[PDB]
Parts: C-alpha cells; structure tokens; sequence
C-alpha cells in the first residue's frame, strides 16, 4: 500500500512504460511523457489480472519493463560512511555560501573605488583650473612661499589617489585569489554529490522496529 | 547593488567617536577636517568653510550656503546630500570623504528618487541602465495601473484620502454569528465616547448604550443628544441639529490609529467585535473632521522622467527544435567526473509536455555538443506557458548529478516564439534538489555573468512567428447516474490522485462541469495541453465559466496552473469577489504566486499594485512582504521593479517607510556588533555597550517617533530605555519598550513592546500563524467559539524580523520554576482571577487550549516542549516560536496539569461534567478544519515557490491528508482523531 512519494522515488531515471502493483484505500501506475499514470483495477472482459497484464506486455501503451521485489550489520557501516559525507558537504556549502557573499562584496566595493577615484580625478582637474590663475600672478610677484603651498596640497591630492588606486588594485588581486577558492570549493562539492546520491538508494532497508 | 552589511563605513561596524574625514573643497584643495561621527552636515559644512579660509584659493570659496556635499556610498553610486539635517553615521559612506559642488539640475526629482531607493534598498539609477525591453516596457506601462489608484483616491479628495491612509479594520460579513449575539446586552453594546475641550487635556466621558448594528455616525448622534440633554430644544430642533452635527464628527480608536471613517455597523469593526468577545468595554475617541482631515498630506503623483512580417504559431508545419552548441564555463574535478551533458526538455509549468532529450557526452575540458534536438511534440501543439527546461550534467553512466540549470520562455512577452542565437547564464543547484533539472525554478538568464554560459540556437523560420490572438482560437474550437461521480471528485482534496480513467470520464462531459464550476481544477488537470486542438476548447470553457469563491481561485495561480487564461480567469475571480479584509489575510501566499507568473507585466501584479495603492493597511505589508525577499538574487529585479513602481505613487507614506526601514537598519547593524565582535563578552559588558549606544542622539533620532512594522496604527514614541535589554538567546535578540504618544494610551496600550532578532529566518512562524488565524476565523464564524492568539510576525530581510510581545503572559516552564505539581498551574490561574472571573477565565483556558490541539494536531506541531506554551493571566493559552520546532526536525500536548484545570476540581478525574464538552469542542473543531481541508492545502500549495526547507514538494504537504484523514468516512475520521485523543494521555530540563 505504498505511499504517492515511493511511486515517484521509483520511476526517476527510468524508461517510460516501466509498471507496478500497488495496494488501493489496486493501483496499476506506470511512466510515460516522463511522467506517473494511474490506471486503477477493479477487483473485466477477461478471466483474471494474471491473463490480462501479460497481453498487454506483448493511447493505450505497453508495460516494456517491470519493477521486482528483490535487489544486517554490513549496513550499519555503509549509513556510517553517510554521516562523513553528508558533514564533509554541509561544510562545503557553508563555506560555498560565504564565498559567495564576500565575492560579491569585493565586486561592490571595487565599483565604489572607480567612482572615488573617477571624483579625485575631476578633483586634480578642478584645482589645476583655478590654480592656473594664481600660480601665474604669484610667478609676477614672485612669491615661492605660496606657490610651495598651492604644490604642497597638490602633493597631497595626487598622493591621496595614488594610495586608492593600490587599495582598488589590491582588492582586485584579492578577488581573484577569492575566485579560484570559489571554484574549487564547487569542484569538491560537485564531486561529493553524487556519492551521496547512490548511498542514499542505499538507505532504503529491511524493515525491523529495533533501531541500529 | 545593495550594500551588503549594515556598517557606517565598508568594513566598519561603528566609526569612533572622532573621524578625519577628507573635504574636496571646490577651488581644488584638499583639507582633511575631524568630525564627531553623530555630527551633522550643517555644522560639518561651517566648520569646513571656516577652516577653508586657511588654505590657498579662499577668495574663489562662494557663501556655504550656495553649496552642497557629495559623496560614494556603500552601494556604489554618488549620492547627493541635499538634506543637510542628516549625521555623518547615517550617510552610509563607502570611505570617510566628502566632495564639495554647486548643485545641478531638478532639485525635486533628485530628492524623491534617493527616497524612492532607499526604502527599496537599491538605487533607482540601477534600472535606467538595464538593457532590457520587458523591463523598460514594465516601468513605462505599470504607471497606468499608479494613475488609475492616484486618480481614484482623489475622487471626493477629503474623505477619499483619509480612506487610504486609515481604512476602516472591518470584518468580511456584517452578519455576527449566534454566539456573539448573547455577549450582546438585549442586542445592544455600552461604549464611552471621549471628548478634548482645552489646550489641557481636560477629558469627559459620554456612556452610551446602543444597538450593535448602528453605523458611527449614529453612535456620534447619540453622543450629541447625550450633550443636547441639558439644552432646551423641541423634539424637532435637536433632530436638526443632530443631523447637520452628525457629518463634523470621527470616532477613532483610543490609544491607536484606527478610524471608523464608514458607513459599516459598528459590531462590524473588529475592534468591537474584539470588546464583544472578550466582553470589554469600548473606548472611542470623537475628533473633529478637518482636524483630521488637514493633517493628510495634500499629495499629488506627477509622472516621472521613465515614459515586420508575422505568421501565427499554426501555419508552421514542424516539429521544435533546439541546437544546444556549447558551454563556456565548467566547474569540475576532471579526475572523478569523466564526461558532460546537456539534459533538456520543454515543460508547462512542472509536467512535461513530451518526452526529455539529451545531448552526446563530451569530455568537461572541451564543453561543445553543437546538436539539433528532436522533441516530440509539434510546434502548433505548444501551449501558451510553454518552455524549455535545461541542465548541464555530470557522470561518474553509474551516478548522474547536475552542475548548472536554466529555463528559458519559448515566448516573448509580445507573444514572439524565440528564434536566432541565444547565451544563458546557468544557475546554481539548490541546496536540497537532486534532479537533472529544476522545472520549478525561474526562467531566464543568470544577472551574475561570471557562470557557467551556454550557448544555444532555435530555428529561424520566413517571418516572426507569434501566438494567435484569442478571436482565432476561439473559431476552431466550436451520460447519467454519473453526477454522484462528477460531484464526488469536485469535494476531493486538490492533492488527491485522479487516475486516467477519471480524466477521461471528466473530459467527456466538460460542457455539463460547467453546473459544478468548483470542479474547474480537476477538470483543468485531465487536459492534454500538448494538444492545439483540446486546450482551444478548455479557452472556450474557461472564457463563459461562471464566478468561484476568491478561496478556490486562489488554487489557480499556484505553480500547476501556469495557463495565461486560467490565471486571468483566477484574478477576475479576486477583482470582482475578493474582500480588502480577505485580501489582507492571504497577502503572503498572493505576493509569493508573483514569481510563478511567466511575465513582469500581467493581471496579478496590476490587481495587487493598484489595492496596494487604493488601500495603506495592504500596502505597507506589500512593501515588507516584497523587500523581505529583496536580498534573494532570483526574484530581486522584479521585486525591485514592483517596489519601485509602488514607492512611486504611494504618497508621503515613502516618509514613513524610510524612517521605519532607518530604524531597522540601526537595529541590525547593532545586532551585528554583538554578533560579531562583542559575541565573547558577558551580559554586564555588552548591556553596558548597548545602553551607551541606544543613548546616542543619531540612535535616539532614528529609533522614536516612528509607526510599528508589525502595525502601522502602532505609533512608537520615545524609549523606555530603563526596560529595554538584550535577551538570553545565543543570537542576542532585543527587546525594546516604547512609550505610546497617542493622546490616550492609558485605556488601550501605554506600552508597544516589540522582540527584535536577527539571524533566524522567521518566514516558517509568519505562515504558521497565518493559518492558525484562519483555523479561529472558521471556527468563529461557525460558532465554534475557541480562542487562538496568533501574534505579530514580520520578516523585513535574511533571518531579520519583529515579533509582538504578548503582555502579561508566562511560559508553563516558568509557572513550574516557582514551587513543584498539578495543581500549583490551577491555583496560579485562581490566583490571579477570583469570584465572578474565575467562571469566565476557566471557559476560556478551556477553549484556547482546545483549539492548540486540534490545530497542533493537524499541523503536525504536537509533542512541543513546555517552555513553548504560555498562559495569559486572563487565561489565554497559546504556543510560541514554531521556527524552533521545525529546525530540531505523541500527537497532542494535552497534559493530566492542564486536564486539572478545565475540570477545576478533584485530581482523580478521568471524565467530567466540563471535560466531556472540552472533548465535544475538540471532535466540531477538528471536523471544521476537515471540511475545509481544500483551503489549507492550497494555500500550504503557494507556499512552495517560496525557498523553505520544509516546502519544497506537495510531498511534503501530503501530511496534513494523513491528520484530517481525509481519504477515510467522515465519521471514520472523527474515530481516527479521537484514537489520537486517548493516545496522547500521560528531569525535565534535559
Ligand atoms: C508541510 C506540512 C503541512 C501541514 C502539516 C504538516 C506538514 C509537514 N509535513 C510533514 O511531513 C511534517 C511533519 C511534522 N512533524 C513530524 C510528525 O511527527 C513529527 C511537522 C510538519 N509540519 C510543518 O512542517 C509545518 C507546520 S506549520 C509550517 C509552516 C511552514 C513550514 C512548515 C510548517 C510536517
Ligand atoms: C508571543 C510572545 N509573547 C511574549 N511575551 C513575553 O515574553 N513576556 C510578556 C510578559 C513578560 C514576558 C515574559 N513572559 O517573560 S514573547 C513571545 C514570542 C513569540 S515568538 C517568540 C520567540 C522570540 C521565542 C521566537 N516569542
């Protein structure tokens, strides 16, 4: 009398027309469009379910492939070698899930560097506009001991954008550095995954009340 | 894009007390200034230009007033601070500099864009950019649906307005059921209107009693006669004065925003209905009409700056096909993982319209198939929510597992079957799917371009095939005892199994199901939608199909009905028939259908958009709702989109989310500290910390004076900081206290307590105690009269929200602590209500704990913990953080402790005079969920799109058949529930 999540546990990843018996509140399901058909059985032009199910095996649609029944202590190693598995991989995707943000982050935070830098640029462009001027009338005049303090700022300013555009540089190195981890974190997760899939089928067990 | 903490600078957390922040002056200097953090830019800007005048170039330096900062935030753009009120904390400055400039442009428009990016959380200049038709055309046209509500609010403007912002908080039916009727005195209710007389708070009292169903300007009219009494005047002469005086005059809720603005009865509004029940007194304020009135914000939404040859689909005579060239990007071991391909397949909605296909293997280094495709399906057959599913998949042959997925409509949005070239960024598998595609999924490219790219091609035919208009369809398309069938099926729950059989019986008589419109989602799931020839007769049907209740509309717009027609045909059920109250109510479940909608533009978000814009209540929980899933990366433009066309039109309203949304950005990035880097520290240390931050003024500022997110009718006035304090929790939640500003708090809440905590996803509680809502709403409605106290819950981002504090009310854990025994809970209830209340506060422990069974029962919460019940004083049971519960994953919770209660007397009871109806309530309250069955599942069915680990399948949701037992009898399934009743008789830190 199995249950509507045990009917689709078993047709994934086979071919359509594969069929099976199932216990009704009997239920002849089957696999076709990549789907899971119900033709119920009522329990009738023919003598028997036993005579009338092998007729059919030779939009009405074939029964190609049947499912069968058949497929202690030397399962209670293989559910422990589940539990290294399934921690092994949580741990990738917390790690995987991190990486991800801080990625992201750094990717922000380099967009916001070029709009700094880009306004510290327009800045160098501002000040030798309005500097032009006064540099000139101070030449006339003479006077070096404010000429050294129009400079000196610009030593200031110019030095300013220098120290950015490392910090945006080395942040784009680190990006990278960032990027690779990435994508072996994903490399070692891709790998372990279907491990974990085919001991999984794995679970499915005798049943018994006891408990390990 | 959206800043990724809540820090006062990148990297930073807090900035200390004193910043050096580096000025650009405007001539061309730099000067390097310190700043107090809390400083505004006002006295910043002084300090500057004072400073200024020290350095070269001051005599080119115009009045400061002529002046404007700019600066990069977090998220990456250059904001213009136009308000200079704002503190150097509150910028959200990427690095500690500002830019000295003359401003430029249209001042307005500037401003309310920063607004308008702000509460969303992303800036508006983000979606200029994007190079996109769906999306410009979205943004031009939804503007339609914002004129429409700007112009419908404005209609009879005075009243109109007030109508939107303070609607009334009213029950669905007028009609009150019986049991409510004998709380009524002979059909009548005692209120007290009170008056404000004097610039002093000199307050009077009027006690009226009134018949329950007179409207509030009727209850004004007797409060009017009441002050007439004294006067003088024919019988006749208070008549003309009452009436003219009736209409100047607005009751409002005290201690609240809650108006009563309608001409509704006043049993009607659930305030009251609330006071009848718990057999309260009502206090209402009276307030003249133009002293509300002129306090609305006399708004106005003007516009914004954003304003080939065809064949139909069944003159082309072919088969689709798909040519999948080659990827770009694979992630992979190269040693463990051999070969790769591209699993594909065409789908309507989650089944599958033909048949998968899949590509040669190719070994990973070199990803190119270049491949036709061959589909068993015919092109004209496609229906209208068709759409090709994909996967790259890896092998060991042996064990198949998928790398990267994608889905692509196989229409446009102008109804364009695609046709040339096409690149689409893959996506990351989820975290619990194991299969070679995700159907479910969203449909479209990744926005992150750094992934996994496959290139791919589709047939290009003469002209630009496009989809039939609905006038052509329309043409092609034009026994007995059987009924008992036909019903049978259409009572069934939307999960049960419709075999082949059954399909074809209920195709067979399509035409007479329209009798039996109910039937229309098990008629709709018989179709074959790969067939151009059936599904234009369903079109047909669905087109002269009568009304269905909003309840059973609603089934048709989750994920097994992606049809265009049968969605319409749903939200034409929800325009017409759907209630604001109604509405409200399954908000949650409405929002989160939006992503299963294949288009931005559409019917759903138009009728969702528009009542968001008619209405304040639905709208200020459309924005949270939406915001709340604003971080997810797959549903954000489109949520961002929405929020913005919202934020557009909504009014002043924006103003009040801001503020609201700056409170909460506080909260977080305070959480965040503790979290962090204060996580070592003890209680005393940390309190120590939070106190000394709470009481700084750009803190104070942003956190008093602000409406509730849990309820905007909640104002949040100055801190109670002696009372607030971080709570016990290992995630370091807090529990904050507000004094209450309305003019009478004293009578209704004189303090709004609310649990901030950050890190747990509260989504799980927030649609938990949705449905226990609508479980009390069915029983009362019913007159079964039980009492459920499903509190406040909001998710506002990633595992950030607020909970309501229930008042006055203790964990059983907590009763147990002091003394123990059985009847020690008794006497606590005893205790602390005798004579006369002792009677009523036992029928209502009763009652509420009778119904945190049924409905623990049928949710499958049973077995909680006895530190997750609590017992308000009056006596009101109810259950606490089902997050808790949910995470750590006998039937009932009932106990011999709360058995002594119920029956109030002798230990040694098995059955009593009390306890037997106890029982009886149980067996009418589990049966009344049991018929309604259908609502629950479908709204549990919504709920799947949304990214919980415990909704990811109707596999999951099939539990709830196995408690209503619904495949038994009836009176079976009355036998099954009371087994689980018996069942459930009989160190407790560990
Ligand atoms: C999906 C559903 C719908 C309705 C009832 C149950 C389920 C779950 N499916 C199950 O198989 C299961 C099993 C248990 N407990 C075990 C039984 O023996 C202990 C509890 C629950 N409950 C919930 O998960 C649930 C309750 S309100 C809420 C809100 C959002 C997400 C999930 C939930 C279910
Ligand atoms: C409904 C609800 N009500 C609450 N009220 C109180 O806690 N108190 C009121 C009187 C003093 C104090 C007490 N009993 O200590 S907390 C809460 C609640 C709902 S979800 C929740 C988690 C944070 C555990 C998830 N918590």
């Amino acid at each position: 009398d199995i249950s509507r999540e045990e009917v689709n546990e078993k047709l994934r990843d086979t071919a359509d027309g594969t069929f099976l018996v199932r216990d009704a509140s009997y239920t002849l399901t089957l696999r076709k469009g990549g789907n899971n058909k119900l033709i119920k059985i009522f329990h009738l032009t023919f003598s028997s379910v036993v005579e009338l199910i092998n007729h059919y095996r030779n939009l009405d649609v074939k029964l190609l492939y049947p499912v069968s029944k058949y497929q202690g202590k030397k399962l209670h190693e293989y559910n422990t070698q589940f539990q290294e598995k399934s921690r092994e991989y949580d741990r990738l995707y917390e790690e995987y899930t991190r990486t991800s943000q801080e990625i992201q982050m750094k990717r922000t935070a380099i967009e916001a560097f070029n709009e700094t830098i880009k306004i510290f640029e327009e800045q160098c462009q501002t000040q030798e506009r309005y500097s032009k001027e006064y540099i000139e009338k101070f030449k006339r005049e003479g006077n070096e001991k404010e000429i050294q303090r129009i400079m000196h700022n610009y030593d200031k300013l110019k030095s300013r954008i220098s120290e950015i555009i490392d910090s945006r540089r080395r942040l784009e190195e680190d990006l990278k550095k960032q990027a690779a981890e990435y994508r072996e974190i994903d490399k070692r997760m891709n790998s372990i995954k279907p491990d974990l899939i085919q001991l999984r089928k794995t679970r499915d067990q005798y049943l018994m009340w006891l408990t390990q | 894009p959206p800043r990724p903490s809540s820090g006062e600078l990148w990297g930073i957390h807090l900035m200390p007390p004193r910043i050096l922040v580096e000025c650009l002056l405007p001539n061309g200097m730099i000067v390097t200034l310190e700043c107090l953090r809390e400083a505004t830019l006002i006295t910043i800007k002084h300090e500057l230009f004072k400073e200024a005048r020290k350095y070269p170039l001051h005599q080119l330096l115009q009045d400061e007033s002529s002046y404007i900062f700019v600066s990069v935030t977090q998220e990456a753009e250059r904001e213009e601070f136009f308000d200079e009120t704002r503190r150097l904390c509150d910028l959200r400055l990427f690095q500690p500099f500002l830019k000295v400039i003359e401003p430029v442009g249209n001042r307005e428009e500037k401003i309310l864009n920063r607004e308008i990016g702000f509460a969303i959380g992303m800036p508006v200049c983000e979606f200029d950019m994007v190079k996109d038709p769906e999306v410009q055309d979205f943004r031009r046209n939804i503007l339609n649906v914002c004129k429409e509500a700007v112009d419908l609010r404005d209609l009879n403007s005075p009243h109109s307005r007030a109508m939107y912002v303070y609607p009334p908080n009213v029950e669905s039916s007028p009609e009150l059921p019986k049991h409510i009727y004998n709380k009524l005195d002979k059909g009548q209710i005692i209120v007290v209107i009170w008056v404000i007389v004097s610039p002093n708070n000199d307050k009077q009292k009027y006690t009226l009693k009134i018949n329950h169903d007179c409207v509030p300007e009727q209850v004004i009219a007797e409060a009017i006669r009441k002050k007439t009494r004294s006067m003088l005047l024919s019988s006749e002469q208070l008549k003309l004065c009452v009436l003219e005086y009736q209409g100047k005059y607005i009751l409002k809720v005290c201690g609240c925003d809650e108006y009563f603005l309608e001409k509704y009865p006043l049993s009607q509004y659930k305030y009251i209905r609330s006071c009848i029940m718990l057999g309260r007194m009502p206090n209402l304020m009276l307030m003249a009409k133009e002293s509300l009135y002129s306090q609305l914000p006399m708004d106005c939404f003007t516009m914004p700056s954003y304003s080939t040859s065809t064949k139909s689909l069944w003159v082309i005579n072919s088969a689709l096909r798909i040519k999948i060239l080659c990827a770009t990007y694979v992630n992979v071991n190269i040693r463990d993982i051999d070969k790769i391909y591209v699993r594909t397949g065409i789908y309507h909605g989650g089944e599958p319209l033909c048949d998968n296909v899949n590509t040669q293997r190719v070994p990973c280094s070199n990803p190119r198939w270049n491949e036709w495709l061959n589909y068993d399906i015919y092109i004209p057959d496609l229906p209208r929510a068709a759409r090709l599913c994909l996967s790259i998949c890896s092998v060991k042959k042996e064990e198949h597992c998928p790398l990267a997925w994608g889905n692509i409509n196989l229409f446009d949005y102008t109804d364009t079957l695609v046709s040339g070239k096409m690149a689409l960024n893959l996506w990351p598998v989820p975290h619990g799917l194991e299969d070679l595609l995700n159907p479910i999924g969203v449909t479209g490219s990744n926005p992150n371009k750094e992934t996994p790219c496959l290139e791919l091609e589709f047939d290009w035919f003469s002209s630009v095939v496009k989809f039939p208009d609905m006038s052509v369809i329309e043409e092609h398309a034009n026994r007995e005892n059987d009924k008992e069938q036909l019903k049978a099926i259409s009572t069934r729950d939307p999960l049960s199994e419709i075999t082949e059989q059954e399909k074809d019986f209920l195709w067979s008589h399509r035409h007479y199901c329209v009798t039996i419109p109910e039937i229309l989602p098990k008629l709709l799931l018989s179709v074959k939608w790969n067939s151009r020839d059936e599904v234009a007769q369903m079109y047909c049907l669905v087109k002269d199909w009568p009304p269905i209740k909003p309840e059973q509309a609603m089934e048709l717009l989750d994920c097994n009905y992606p049809d265009p027609m049968v969605r319409g045909f749903a939200v034409r059920c929800l325009e017409k028939y759907l209630t604001d109250d109604k509405l409200s109510q399954y908000l949650i479940q409405l929002v989160q259908v939006l992503k299963y909608e294949q288009y931005l533009d559409n019917l759903l978000v138009r009728f969702l958009l528009k009542k968001a814009l008619t209405n304040q209540r639905i709208g200020h929980f459309f924005f949270w709702h939406l915001k709340s899933e604003m971080h997810n990366k797959t549903v954000s433009q489109r949520f961002g989109l929405l929020l913005e066309s919202y934020c557009r039109a909504c009014g002043m309203y924006l103003k009040h989310l801001n503020r609201q949304v700056e409170a909460m950005e506080k909260l977080i990035n305070l959480t965040d500290i503790l979290k962090q880097e204060k996580k070592d520290e003890t209680q005393k240390v940390q309190m120590k910390f939070l106190v000394e931050q709470m009481r700084r003024p750009d803190f104070m500022d942003a956190l008093q004076g602000f409406l509730s997110p849990l309820n905007p009718a909640h104002q949040l006035g100055n801190l109670r900081l002696e009372e607030c304090r971080i709570m016990s929790s290992a995630k370091r939640p807090l529990w904050l206290n507000w004094e209450n500003p309305d003019i009478m708090s004293e009578l209704l809440f004189q303090n709004n307590e609310i649990i901030f905590k950050n890190g747990d996803d509260l989504r799980q509680d927030m649609l938990t105690l949705q449905i226990i809502r609508i479980m009390e709403n069915i029983w009362q409605n019913q007159g079964l009269d039980l009492r459920m106290l499903p509190y406040g819950c909001l998710s506002i981002g990633d595992c950030v929200g607020l909970i309501e504090v229930v008042r006055n009310s203790h964990t059983i854990m907590q009763i147990q602590c002091k003394g123990g025994n059985s009847h020690t809970l008794h006497q606590w209830l005893k205790d602390k209500n005798k004579g006369e209340i002792y009677d009523a506060a036992i029928d209502l422990f009763t009652r509420s704990c009778a119904g945190y069974c049924v409905a623990t029962f049928i949710l499958g919460i049973g077995d909680r913990h006895n530190s997750n019940i609590m017992v308000k004083d009056d006596g009101q049971l109810f259950h606490i953080d089902f997050g808790h519960f949910l995470d750590h994953k006998v039937p009932f919770v009932l106990t011999q402790d709360f058995l002594i209660v119920i029956s109030k007397g002798a230990q040694e009871c098995t059955k009593t005079r009390e306890f037997e109806r106890f029982q009886e309530m149980c067996y009418k309250a589990y049966l009344a969920i049991r018929q309604h069955a259908n609502l629950f599942i479908n709204l549990f069915s919504m709920m799947l799109g949304s990214g919980m680990p415990e909704l990811q399948s109707f596999d999951d949701i099939a539990y709830i058949r196995k408690t209503l037992a619904l495949d038994k009898t009836e009176q079976e399934a009355l036998e099954y529930f009371m087994k689980q009743m018996n069942d459930a008789r009989h160190d407790w830190i560990f």
